[PDB]
Formats: C-alpha cells, sequence, structure tokens
C-alpha cells in the first residue's frame, strides 16, 4: 500500500508512507524506527521530502 | 525512473518499470551499466548519498542493495536522537 | 512535624490549575490546530497516557508512584526521551520536557488575553 | 584561510567529466564533494575546479597513498584559493628553463629538491614516454626560493645538465 518514499540525509532511516495514513522512519535493513502521522485522513501522502532540520 | 546522482549531479540512473536499471552518464552514453532486475517489476526506488546503495521498493517492505560490498553500512549518517535506547 | 509531609501539595494544585484550566475548551475542542494534524496535539496524548496508562490485560491502571514520578518529571523541565504510543502505529513523539514547557505557558498566556 | 580540503585543480579541460575522475579515487573514503561551477555560454575550458574532500587532512592523505600517476594526461592540482589580495602568491614569477634535463619528472624533482626551495608549480613540459622537453617552469611561492635554488645549484650535472634561468 506503500505510496511515497524519501530519506533522511543524517541518519540510516528510510521514509515511507503507506495507503492507511501514516508516515514512518526505518532503521537499517529491517527495522522501523518510528511510524506517526502528521495527516488529517483518508489515505496517507502525497509526498515526502528531507531537509536541514526535518521531513517535509 | 530518471534520477541524477547526488555526488555526481550530471551523472544519471535510468531505470524502466520491470527495473532494468543503468548506471549511466551524461556525457557519453556509451559508458552505461546495465544492471538488470532478476526479480519483480517495481513501485518506486531510492538513491545512495553514499553512492552505493540500491534501494527497490514495492509495496512488499523488502529491500535489497546491489553494488559492491563497500561498507557494511547502509545509508549516509549515523546521529540518531534516540539511538537504539530511549 | 506531622506538617512536614504535607507541603507538597500547592505546587501540585497550581499545576493542576494550569493543566485543567485549558484542555478541553468548547470552541477548542473540534478546531483546527488540535487534531492530529494540529499543532497542541500531543499535551492531549501525553495527558490522558499517565491517566490512562493500561496493564498487561489492556485495564488503565493508575499506580500513581508512576503518576507523581511523572508530574514531578514534567514540573521539573529536564531533557528525556518518551516513548508514546495510540496503541497502534500512529501518531508517535519521542520528546522531552523543557518544550512541553514553553507551549503550556505560551497556551496559557493566549489564553489568558490577547 | 581554507582549513579543509579546498583541493583545487586548475588547467582544465573543455569536454571531460567528473565521471572517471570519481571512478579512480573511489576507494579512498572521504570525497565529500566535486564541482567545477561555470559560465553562461562556455562549453570549453575556463580553469577551476573543486575537488572538495572534508578536511585538509583528507586531501594530505589523497597525496600520501597515491598521488600524481599517468591517467588521461590530467594530473590533479593542489589547494590554491587566492584572489585578490594575492596578485603575486602563486604569481611572484618563476625560473623558465632552456634545456632541462630530459628525465625531469616533477614528483623526484621536488623530492631531492624539498631541501632548498619549495616548489609550488613545476609547471615542466613532459610528454612523450618520459622526457622533460628542455623549456620548464619551476615554480614557488616567492622569487628567493628560486633564487636559493639556483645559487646553490642551477642544475647540476647529472648526464651533465644545468639548467636555466
Amino acid at each position: 500500500e506503500i505510496t511515497a518514499i524519501s530519506f533522511d540525509e543524517k541518519a540510516n532511516l528510510i521514509w515511507s508512507g503507506d495507503s492507511y495514513g501514516c508516515i514512518s522512519s526505518y532503521d537499517p535493513t529491517f527495522q522501523l524506527y518510528t511510524r506517526y502521522r502528521g495527516h488529517i485522513g483518508g489515505n496517507s501522502v502525497k509526498d515526502i521530502l528531507s531537509h536541514r532540520d526535518g521531513i517535509l | 525512473f530518471v534520477q541524477l546522482h547526488p555526488l555526481l549531479p550530471t551523472v544519471m540512473i535510468v531505470a524502466s518499470s520491470s527495473g532494468s536499471f543503468d548506471f549511466i552518464d551524461l556525457s557519453n552514453p556509451t559508458l552505461r551499466t546495465q544492471y538488470v532486475h532478476p526479480c519483480q517489476s517495481i513501485k518506486k526506488l531510492c538513491l545512495s548519498p553514499n553512492g552505493d546503495v540500491l534501494g527497490i521498493l514495492e509495496a512488499d517492505n523488502h529491500l535489497d542493495t546491489w553494488r559492491r560490498s563497500s561498507n557494511n553500512m547502509g545509508m549516509f549518517t549515523n546521529t540518531p536522537e534516540m539511538l537504539a535506547y530511549p | 512535624s506531622v506538617l512536614s509531609r504535607e507541603l507538597e501539595n500547592g505546587r501540585l494544585f497550581r499545576l493542576v490549575n494550569k493543566l485543567n484550566c485549558i484542555f478541553g475548551r468548547i470552541e477548542s475542542r473540534i478546531d483546527i490546530n488540535w487534531s492530529e494534524s494540529g499543532t497542541k496535539f500531543p499535551i492531549i496524548l501525553f495527558y490522558d497516557y499517565v491517566f490512562h496508562q493500561v496493564d498487561s490485560n489492556g485495564k488503565p491502571i493508575m499506580d500513581l508512584t508512576h503518576v507523581l514520578r511523572c508530574l514531578n518529571k514534567l514540573d521539573a523541565g529536564i531533557q528525556e526521551k518518551l516513548m508514546l504510543v495510540t496503541p497502534d502505529e500512529l501518531n508517535c513523539i519521542i520528546i522531552s520536557y523543557k518544550q512541553l514547557k514553553d507551549l503550556i505557558e505560551s497556551t496559557f498566556r493566549s489564553i489568558t488575553q490577547a | 584561510e581554507n582549513s579543509s580540503a579546498s583541493l583545487y585543480v586548475g588547467d582544465l579541460e573543455p569536454s571531460v567529466s567528473e565521471a572517471h575522475l570519481y571512478d579512480i579515487f573511489s576507494p579512498i573514503g572521504s570525497v565529500s564533494s566535486i564541482r567545477v561551477c561555470r559560465d553562461a555560454i562556455t562549453k570549453t575550458s575556463l580553469g577551476y575546479a573543486y575537488v572538495n574532500f572534508n578536511d585538509h587532512e583528507a586531501g594530505r592523505k589523497a597525496i600520501e597513498q597515491l598521488n600524481y600517476t599517468p591517467i588521461k594526461g590530467r594530473l590533479c592540482r593542489i589547494m590554491w584559493s587566492q584572489r585578490d589580495p594575492s596578485l603575486r602568491k602563486k604569481g611572484s614569477g618563476n625560473i623558465f628553463i632552456k634545456n632541462l634535463h630530459p628525465d625531469i619528472d616533477n614528483k623526484a624533482l621536488y623530492d631531492t629538491f624539498s631541501v632548498f626551495g619549495d616548489i609550488l608549480s613545476s609547471k615542466i613540459a613532459t610528454d612523450e614516454n618520459g622526457k622533460s622537453k628542455g623549456f620548464g617552469f619551476v615554480h614557488f611561492e616567492e622569487e628567493g626560493a628560486a633564487k636559493e635554488a639556483i645559487d646553490a645549484l642551477n642544475g647540476m650535472l647529472l648526464n651533465g645538465q644545468e639548467i636555466y634561468v
């Protein structure tokens, strides 16, 4: 259901959005770090990007 | 899927829907590295600021990197604010 | 000699004054800056996290030791790391205290006048 | 200034990219950022590069592993970074030589000649399978280490060829 992907420039995390509502960060090869929402509802996310300070 | 390299902002990677990806020059198109994909077609793929990380990602949540084994590391950097212990 | 073990109320009661002074105001019960996409979102979340911490059977059981432990810690303003869940996989934020202090006093002052 | 790498290749090419460049010093570790900033109507050589690493010590480490070996005729030049208060930093001139010895390289040149005077740019005409072309430009930070190397031995006799001012 994964619908948007980006990195972070400062860690080994992955930043994924499924089709459930969420946005998650991921450790190396098979481990998650966080999964939060900044999303209202419906589908999760159009797109994801990295930044100097955080994740948009 | 056409994406310029981060450290090499003219050299790109070009990849199809099934995954015929090629590390390819901008200037000399003869210098192609046509890495085939012996697996299923893709949704998306991402990059390597450390230059040695293939991330193929479908809806399966199973990554694999194909490059030579320069590092035992995954991504670029190693400063996590809750690194292995909150 | 007996009044020695009674004094830890007034700071605590002012903490509850600041706490339940603005928690569920009817204009702010349903609005933009208090949803999961809203601004002051986890100030709700930790709030009842203490107050409805489920057991191994899922029963929200107090264990007021842990409650007042957390209460003095949040009252302090020190820098910690805090796991938080819905229970399920959403809105998890690992945070410290002094920014929570700052948003609390900011919201209180904004409520107090403009 | 320039406490970091700032590793400055000059005397550039029109139409050879940084591809094989990054191919060669791949296994060294610290390769931070490589870029030639450019003009707008300009697909010819202009004359400033930035093979930037993290610190200066990574540049010296890149020297100390292996440096100045011939591939594609180009040799990577070192950090200069020297602007309008440097009217004569590397422009305080050089000995210009007619009839250098025809085996004069740059590496053994500065190796034996690190004693008297520090050579900045040994702009030496070496071509066609190990032959210094007689004319060269041994270049310094001043014109004092130049006179030091001249008054020591302005060249010497190893196969007899003294060099020129």
